C-alpha cells in the first residue's frame, strides 16, 4: 500500500547531539522515525497499539537511493545513468557460473564512472537505454532558541530541512484510514509546520529468491536469528538506532550495525522467522530498474 | 562643568503672548513656494500664520552673542557656527566657558531654552 | 519595474536641455520635483497634485511634453502609487544629473534595465 | 652552456642562471660531506649501517617535502618527521618494531628523537634551496624533451635502480652511483662522470669514517666506464632509457622542420656538445619555441607498446574509503586535528612501515625499502611502489588489508588498498593507464560480508541492545566517553595540538627566527586552567576569557586536478608536476609567513599572530589545504598567499572561507566550508576563486551552505557571486587600506580604535547591502546608482560602487561577497 505526504514544509530529521545542538544528518526520513510518528498519532486517537505494523522510509517524491549500478558519470557531478530493466539483463547469469568481477563491470564507455551507494536520486529522462538521473539536494535551515525563567541562562540550537511530498509504503492495515497526519521529528510539540497522510491506491510488490534492492537497511541475521543468505553483498555498513518490542521487559534503542540503504544483495533463501520490517529494516524488493516508483 | 543636562535641578517656563509693533512679515522659507495664495505666502500652520521656532532662536542668539563680546571678558568667548573645533567650556587650571553655547546649544552640546512657535 | 519603467521614462522626457539657455541645463530643475513630491505629500490629494503641475506646465517651469506624460500617468492613480512613482522619479531624475548623462545618450530608453546596462557600460 | 625548463600548463620556458647552480655546488658538497658525517656518527664506526643511512639521506636530499614539513619544528608534530625518524632508526635497532600496536609504534618513533633532526634542520634551509634548484631545472636540455623536470627523473631513476636490480648485484652501490650519477648531470652535462667523479672525491675528503667503501664505489664507477663492459652502467643506463621514455616516440624524428640539428643531437647517437653548439646557431627564442611545437607534437602523439614479459614493479594506492562518518565522530576541535593527524599516518607512514617489514622478511633481512618508495602520501591519498618479488599483485593488497584490519580492528578506520601494474622491463606505462587499472580494481571494495556487533551511535548515553558487554564507559566528566572515542583521547593526550603549542617553530632565513608559542600567545590563563580545553579560542585569538572573536576556516583544493594529470605524457611528467603542486604551496604559505613577520610593528605582535596561525594548521600539501587562521587575518592572508598561485604552483585554486564562533562544531564547519570551497569554482578555470561567507548569528553545516547558494545566488540577477576572483579582492583591499599587514595588526592588537575603525570603513557597505535586503534587484540597484551620482568627488563610496558595477559582465554584482569580506575583518576585532 502506497501513501503520500503533503508535507511542504520545514521539518526534521536524524539529530546529531552535539554539546547542546543538534544536526540534520539523513537528508531522507527513516522508517522507524515514520512509524514512530504513525503509532503516535494511532495512540492519541485510541492507545490500542500494535507492533504488526510496518512502513518503508519516506523518501522525496520522484526519489530514490542509489546502488552500485547506478553510478554518476561525472567523478564530482551529480547525473547518473543505468541500463533499462538493468536488473534483469544483470542477474540472470548468476544462476550460471559467471564471475562477479567480470558481472560488476561499469566501463560502458571510457572514463568508466564512480557509484555512491545509498543516495537521493530523482529519475529525469529516458535518454535511450541509459536513463538521466540527478542526485537530490533539499533545503535545511538553523533554529536557535533562548532560555528564559526576561533574562538568559542557556542555549539551544536545531537544524530543520524542508520536504516536498514524500511517498512511502506501509502494511495494510486500518491504521493508515484512521489517520490523517502525523508529528514528526526531534520535537513534536515544537517546531512542526505542515504534515499530512494521503492514501493512496495499493501496491503489490512480490518478495521472493533472487537479487533484490534493499530499500530499508536490511540485515542478514541478528542474535543467530538467520534471516536470509546472500551469495553476494554490494553495499556499504550503516548503524541503527531504533526501536522494537520483544514483549516482555526491555525492547527499546537496540544498535546494531547493518547495511547502508539502497545496497544490492543477491539473496536466494529466506527463512520465516520474526519479520524486521516493523522494525524498520529489511524492506527489499525486486525491481526491474529505479523506474519501480510508477 | 557645563554639561549638566544629565541632572535637571530646576525647570521654568515662560508662558505669552508676542504682539508684533510694525507690520511683522513671516519668515517665508516658502521661497517661491505657493500653497494657496497669492505669489511668494508666509508660512502658515494650517491657514494660520505661524512665528517660526528657528527664526526667533537665531535672533536670541545673535542678540545673546553680541551681549557676550560686548562683555569683553576672557572667562565668556563665542565661537563660530561653522567651526568644528569649538567646545562650550574649558575645566583647565577658573575656566572658560561660551554663554550662547551654554544657552542655545552647539555641535558639542544640546541646548538648555528651548523655544517653541 | 514596470514603475521603474514609467519613472526613467518621465526622466528622460524631462532631460531634455532648455533652449535659449546660458547654461547647459535641464528643462525641469530639481527644486521643481521636490515641490512636487513635497506638495503631494502635504496635499494628500491626487487631483490637487494633477492641478499642481498643470499650473506649472503653464508657468514654463517645467517641459510640456513632460508634463503631458505626467498627466496620463496619474490621470487615474490612487495616492499610495502616486507618491512611490513621484519616489522613483525623483530617484531617476537625481541619477540622470548626477551621473551628467546627456539626452542623447538615454535618448528613448523604454526600460529601466536598458538605462542600467548604459550606466554599467558608461 | 644554455639550459631551459618547460613549464606546464603555461607552457613557458624559463632559462636557468649558470652562476647561482655553480655557487649552489658548494652547499650541495658541503650537505654531503655533512650527511656522510653524521651517518659515520650514527653507524659508530660500522659500514653497512653507514651505508644504509647515507643511502637514506642522499635519498632525504631529493625529496625534501615528503621528510621534512613546511616549517621545521624541534617537536614531532608533522607525518613527516615521523617518517623521517623511521628511516633514520630503522637501521640502528637490530629488531623489527612492532606494527600490531599504533599507539606502541607512535610512542617508539617518539623516543627515537635524538639531535640528528636538529643538526638536519640546520641545513635544512640550503637543502630547500638545492630541492628548488633541482625542481626547476630539466632533466634533458634537449628541446622537446626539457618538459620533465630534475626531481622526477631522479625519483624515477632510484625508482629503476631498485626495481631493476636483480642477482647478487650490489643496490645501495648503485643507487649511490645513479644519484652522483644525476647530480653530476645537473652540475655538468657534458662532463657528468668527471663532475660525479670530482664530488665522490671531495666528499671521501670530506668522511674519514667511509674511506674503503666510498673508494670502491669510486673506483667500480671509474673503471667500470660506459663504453666499457659492466653490469652496473648497464643497468643505469637501462634505468635512464626506461626513465625518458621519449626516445622511443619517433614522432620527434618524424618532425623535421627546421632541419638542421635533427641529424646531429638527435638520432641514436648523444653528443651534448652537438647539442649546445646547435642551441646558440639557432638562439633560445627559436629553441623555446621548437620544444614546444614538439611537445604539443607529442601531447597530440599516441604510442602504445606492451612488454610481453612480466611487470617488475607495483603501485600500490592507498585511500580511505569513507572519511566522513570519522571526521564527524570528533566534535572538539583538539580531537578533530589529531584525527586529522592519524588518517594521514595511517595512510602514509603506517602501510609504509608494513610493507617495509613484509619486504625486509620476504628477502631474509638481506634487503630494504628504500625510503624513496614513498611518493605520495599526505592528506590521505598514498602512492607506494613496490617490487614484483612479493608474487600476486592481489596477495599483496590482501596481506596489507589483513595487517590494517588486525591493527585498527578498534578505530573504525579500513584503508583500501588499490595496486596495479607500475612498469614493465623495457616498458613505464604512463599515469593515465595506471589510474585506469586502479578505477577498474574498484569494485572488489563494494563487496562486503555481513557482520553483528554493536557501537555506539557516536559517543552519548547508555543504551539497551546486546547486554552482554559492559555499557558506555563513563567519563571524567560525566558520561560522554565512548570506548572508540575514549581510546583516541588517550592516544591525543600527549601528542597533538598540545604538542605545537608546546613546540618552537624556526623559521631557517637571512635571519633564523623563532617562535615559542608558550610564550608567544598572550592568552593570561590559570595555571589551573587547561590550554587543550581553550584550543578553540587560543586559535581565535582571545586574548583574555572575557573577550568576544570569531575565528575562520581556510579550505584550499587544485581545479580540474584529475583530468589534467590523466592528460599526462609520461609518468615522470606526473610526478614532476605533483611535486611543483606541493613545494609551491608549501612555498605560498612560507613566503606569506614571511611577509607578516616584516610587517614594521613591534615584534611582539607579528610573533604572536604568526603563533596563532601556525597552531591553527590542519594539514597542508599537495590538492588538501586547511587553514584555521583568525578571522581579523584571515581573508588578507589568503589574498597575499593565492595572489601568486599561478607563479608558483601554475594551479588555479578554488578557496571557501567562512567565519564561525569559537564554540561551533568543527566538524560540521569543515563540511560546510569544504561545499563552500567546491561550490566557488570559476567554470573557465583560468582564475583562482575565492568565497566568504561569515556566520554571525547562525550555525554552518553544508546543506545550509547548499540551500543559501540555491536560493540567494543566481545567474542571472544576484548579488552573492562567490566566485569571485582573487585579484577582484586584492583591489577591494587595495581600496579599503587593508592589504598591509602592519594596518591589519594595528586594528587588531587593539581592538579600541579597531571595532570603530573598521565599523566605519564598513558602515556605508552595510547601508548598501540593508536596502538590498529590503527590496528586490531592480529597486536596488536602482538606489546602487543613487548612491553613486550623489558622491563627491575623492570620497571612497564612489569608487566601491564603480568596483562594484564596472567589470561585470551579466547582472551579477558581487556586494554580499565584498560586505562578508569586509565582516570578517569586523568580527576578527
Amino acid at each position: 500500500i502506497l501513501i503520500k505526504l503533503k508535507v511542504k514544509g520545514y521539518i526534521t530529521t536524524q539529530m546529531r547531539r552535539i554539546r547542546n545542538y543538534y544536526f540534520s544528518i539523513t537528508n531522507y526520513i527513516p522508517s522507524t522515525t515514520l512509524r514512530g510518528a504513525i503509532l503516535a498519532e494511532y495512540y492519541n486517537q485510541t492507545g490500542k497499539i500494535d507492533e504488526n505494523f510496518y512502513v518503508s522510509p519516506a523518501y522525496p517524491i520522484k526519489t530514490a537511493p542509489a546502488h552500485y549500478f547506478s553510478p554518476a558519470k561525472e567523478r564530482k557531478g551529480d547525473e547518473f545513468i543505468e541500463v533499462k530493466r538493468i536488473l534483469e539483463k544483470k542477474e540472470k547469469e548468476f544462476e550460471a557460473n559467471k564471475p562477479i568481477e567480470e558481472i560488476m563491470k561499469l566501463e560502458i564507455d571510457g572514463k568508466h564512472p564512480k557509484p555512491k551507494i545509498g543516495s537521493l536520486i530523482t529519475y529525469e529522462g529516458e535518454t535511450d537505454k541509459e536513463n538521466k538521473y540527478r542526485e537530490f539536494s533539499s533545503k535545511s535551515i538553523i533554529q536557535m532558541h533562548v532560555a528564559i525563567d526576561s533574562y538568559k541562562g542557556m542555549l539551544f540550537a536545531y537544524e530543520y530541512k524542508e520536504f516536498d511530498e514524500m511517498w512511502a509504503i506501509a502494511s495494510d492495515s486500518e491504521v493508515i484510514d484512521t489517520v490523517k497526519r502525523i508529528k514528526i521529528g526531534r520535537g513534536k510539540n515544537r517546531g512542526n509546520k505542515v504534515v499530512d497522510v494521503e492514501k493512496v491506491r495499493e501496491v503489490s510488490l512480490d518478495q521472493s529468491k533472487g537479487l533484490l534492492y534493499c530499500l530499508s537497511p536490511c540485515i542478514g541475521s541478528l542474535f543467530g536469528k538467520t534471516f536470509f543468505k546472500a551469495k553476494y553483498i554490494i553495499g556499504d555498513k550503516s548503524i541503527y538506532s531504533g526501536w522494537f518490542t520483544v514483549d516482555s521487559f526491555s525492547g527499546q534503542k537496540p544498535v546494531f550495525e547493518t547495511l547502508r540503504e539502497g545496497s544490492l544483495v543477491y539473496v536466494e533463501s529466506f527463512s520465516n522467522e520474526k519479520s524486521l520490517m516493523p522494525a524498520g529494516l529489511n524492506f527489499m524488493l525486486r525491481i526491474s530498474d529505479l523506474s519501480s516508483i510508477l | 562643568s557645563c554639561m549638566d543636562l544629565d541632572v535637571i535641578t530646576t525647570v521654568v517656563k515662560i508662558e505669552g503672548k508676542l504682539r508684533n509693533e510694525t507690520l511683522l512679515r513671516v519668515g517665508k522659507g516658502k521661497t517661491q513656494d505657493f500653497a494657496e495664495a497669492t505669489d511668494n505666502p508666509i508660512i502658515k500652520y494650517r491657514d494660520r500664520p505661524l512665528i517660526p521656532g528657528s527664526s526667533l532662536k537665531g535672533a536670541f542668539r545673535s542678540l545673546v552673542e553680541s551681549y557676550t563680546k560686548s562683555l569683553n571678558d576672557s572667562k565668556y568667548y563665542v565661537c563660530d557656527l561653522d567651526d568644528n573645533s569649538c567646545v562650550s567650556c574649558e575645566e583647565k587650571k577658573e575656566g572658560r566657558y561660551c554663554i550662547p553655547c551654554i544657552l542655545f546649544g552647539f555641535k558639542d552640546l544640546a541646548s538648555r531654552v528651548y523655544i517653541l512657535d | 519595474q514596470d514603475l521603474l519603467d514609467i519613472a526613467t521614462r518621465i526622466a528622460i522626457s524631462a532631460i531634455k536641455p532648455k533652449p535659449k539657455s546660458n547654461k547647459p541645463e535641464p528643462y525641469v530643475d530639481s527644486s521643481t520635483i521636490n515641490s512636487l513630491l513635497s506638495f503631494l505629500q502635504s496635499r494628500r490629494n491626487v487631483n490637487e497634485l494633477l492641478l499642481y503641475i498643470m499650473r506649472q506646465a503653464g508657468r514654463d517651469e517645467i517641459d510640456e511634453e513632460t508634463g503631458k506624460l505626467l498627466l496620463a500617468s496619474l490621470k487615474d492613480r490612487e495616492l499610495k502609487d502616486a507618491v512611490n512613482l513621484l519616489g522613483y522619479v525623483k530617484w531617476v531624475y537625481d541619477t540622470l544629473t548626477g551621473l551628467k548623462v546627456n539626452y542623447n545618450n538615454v535618448k528613448g530608453v523604454k526600460t529601466f534595465k536598458e538605462l542600467v546596462n548604459i550606466l554599467s557600460k558608461v | 652552456m644554455i639550459r631551459g625548463k618547460l613549464l606546464l600548463p603555461e607552457k613557458k620556458v624559463v632559462f636557468i642562471n649558470e652562476s647561482e647552480v655553480q655557487s649552489l655546488r658548494k652547499d650541495v658538497v658541503d650537505a654531503l660531506k655533512v650527511f656522510s658525517s653524521l651517518a659515520c656518527e650514527l653507524a659508530d664506526n660500522n659500514e653497512t649501517k653507514a651505508t644504509n643511512i647515507f643511502a637514506d639521506l642522499i635519498s632525504m636530499i631529493y625529496k625534501l617535502p615528503m621528510l621534512i614539513s613546511y616549517v621545521p619544528s624541534d617537536k614531532l608534530s608533522t607525518p613527516h618527521e615521523y617518517f623521517f625518524a623511521y628511516i633514520v632508526f630503522r637501521h640502528l635497532v637490530e629488531d623489527s618494531m612492532p606494527s600490531n600496536d599504533i599507539a606502541k609504534l607512535l610512542e617508539i618513533l617518539e623516543e627515537k628523537k635524538r639531535d640528528e633532526i636538529k643538526e638536519v634542520l640546520d641545513y635544512a634551509r640550503t637543502l630547500r634551496k638545492i630541492y628548488e634548484k633541482l625542481l626547476y631545472v630539466p632533466a634533458d636540455t634537449r628541446p622537446g624533451y626539457n618538459f620533465t623536470s630534475l626531481a622526477s627523473h631522479l625519483q624515477l631513476s632510484s625508482i629503476l635502480v631498485w626495481l631493476l636490480q636483480k642477482g647478487s648485484v650490489d643496490l645501495n652501490y648503485l643507487r649511490i652511483s645513479a644519484l652522483l650519477h644525476d647530480i653530476g648531470k645537473l652540475f655538468n652535462p657534458t662532463n657528468h662522470v668527471s663532475e660525479s667523479i670530482k664530488i665522490l672525491d671531495e666528499v671521501i675528503e670530506g668522511s674519514e669514517c667511509l674511506k674503503t667503501n666510498l673508494s670502491r664505489v669510486k673506483s667500480l664507477v671509474e673503471q667500470h666506464h660506459a663504453p666499457l663492459e659492466t653490469i652496473l652502467n648497464d643497468a643505469d643506463r637501462l634505468a635512464a632509457s626506461t626513465d625518458r621514455f621519449s626516445e622511443i616516440v619517433k614522432g620527434a624524428l618524424n618532425n623535421t622542420k627546421i632541419g638542421e640539428c635533427y641529424s646531429l643531437c638527435y638520432g641514436r647517437d648523444v653528443r651534448t656538445k652537438e647539442c649546445m653548439e646547435c642551441l646558440e646557431e639557432y638562439g633560445e627564442e627559436t629553441y623555446s619555441e621548437e620544444s614546444k611545437r614538439l611537445y604539443d607534437v607529442i601531447s597530440n602523439s599516441v604510442v602504445s607498446q606492451k612488454v610481453e614479459g612480466n611487470a617488475i614493479g607495483y603501485l600500490v594506492y592507498i585511500d580511505f574509503p569513507g572519511i566522513q562518518r570519522f571526521i564527524t565522530s570528533f566534535p572538539k576541535l583538539r580531537e578533530m586535528s589529531f584525527a586529522s593527524f592519524l588518517v594521514d599516518f595511517v595512510t602514509s607512514i603506517y602501510s609504509f612501515i608494513v610493507l617495509d617489514q613484509a619486504y625486509y622478511e620476504r628477502t631474509g633481512k638481506k634487503s630494504r625499502i628504500p625510503a624513496e618508495a614513498l611518493l605520495s602520501g599526505y592528506g590521505g591519498h598514498s602512492y607506494i611502489i613496490v617490487r614484483s618479488d612479493f608474487g600476486s599483485k592481489d596477495e599483496v593488497k590482501a596481506w596489507l588489508e589483513s595487517v590494517s584490519s588486525s591493527a585498527l580492528s578498534k578505530l573504525g578506520i579500513r584503508l583500501d588498498v588499490k595496486v596495479a601494474d607500475f612498469a614493465y622491463e623495457n616498458y613505464v606505462r604512463n599515469y593515465k593507464e595506471v589510474y585506469e587499472d586502479m578505477m577498474s580494481k574498484s569494485y572488489e571494495r563494494y563487496l562486503i560480508r555481513d557482520e553483528g556487533k554493536v557501537y555506539s551511535y557516536g559517543l552519548h548515553r547508555v543504551c539497551d541492545n546486546c547486554g552482554i558487554r559492559p555499557a558506555v564507559n563513563r567519563s571524567d566528566d560525566g558520561e560522554y566517553l565512548c570506548e572508540t572515542c575514549n581510546l583516541v583521547r588517550d592516544l591525543s593526550k600527549n601528542r597533538g595540538f598540545i604538542a605545537k603549542y608546546k613546540s618552537k617553530y624556526t623559521l631557517y632565513e637571512e635571519q633564523r627566527i623563532e617562535i615559542s608559542p608558550k610564550e608567544d600567545i598572550k592568552f593570561k590563563l590559570d595555571k589551573n586552567q587547561d590550554p587543550t580545553s581553550y584550543a578553540m579560542e587560543i586559535i581565535a585569538g582571545y586574548r583574555t576569557t572575557s573577550d568576544s572573536r570569531y575565528i575562520a576556516l581556510i579550505k584550499a583544493d587544485g581545479n580540474n586536478a584529475g583530468k589534467i594529470f590523466g592528460n599526462t605524457v609520461t609518468f615522470s611528467e606526473y610526478v614532476d608536476k605533483s611535486f611543483r603542486l606541493d613545494f609551491g604551496v608549501k612555498k605560498m604559505f612560507y613566503d606569506t609567513l614571511l611577509d607578516i613577520m616584516r610587517a614594521s610593528s613591534d615584534e611582539s605582535i607579528k610573533k604572536d599572530l604568526v603563533s596563532r596561525i601556525l597552531l591553527g594548521v590542519l594539514y597542508l600539501g599537495g590538492d588538501d589545504i586547511m587553514l584555521l587562521s583568525p578571522s581579523a587575518i584571515a581573508v588578507p592572508f589568503a589574498v597575499k598567499m593565492f595572489k601568486r598561485s599561478l607563479e608558483y604552483t601554475g594551479f588555479t585554486f578554488k578557496v571557501g572561507i567562512i567565519s564561525v564562533k569559537p564554540d561551533h562544531p568543527v566538524q560540521f564547519a569543515y563540511g560546510a566550508v569544504n561545499a563552500l570551497m567546491e561550490e566557488s569554482k570559476i567554470h573557465t578555470g583560468e582564475k583562482s576563486s575565492i568565497g566568504v561567507l561569515v556566520f554571525s548569528s547562525t550555525l554552518a553545516s553544508e546543506g545550509v551552505v547548499k540551500s543559501d547558494l540555491k536560493n540567494y545566488r543566481k545567474e542571472k540577477e544576484s548579488f552573492l557571486v562567490v566566485s569571485n576572483d582573487v585579484d577582484d579582492v586584492e583591489r577591494l583591499l587595495n581600496l579599503m587600506e587593508l592589504d598591509d599587514f602592519g594596518k591589519l595588526m594595528e586594528l587588531y592588537w587593539n581592538p579600541e580604535e579597531g571595532r570603530k575603525v573598521i565599523r566605519d570603513k564598513i558602515r556605508s557597505l552595510e547601508r548598501f547591502v540593508n536596502y538590498a535586503d529590503t527590496h528586490d534587484f531592480y529597486n536596488t540597484l536602482a538606489y546602487l546608482i543613487r548612491s553613486k551620482a550623489k558622491s563627491e568627488e575623492n570620497s571612497l563610496i564612489k569608487r566601491i560602487i564603480d568596483l562594484t558595477i564596472k567589470g561585470r559582465d551579466d547582472f551579477v554584482f558581487p556586494l554580499y561577497d565584498y560586505y562578508f569580506i569586509l565582516k570578517s575583518i569586523r568580527v576578527g576585532i
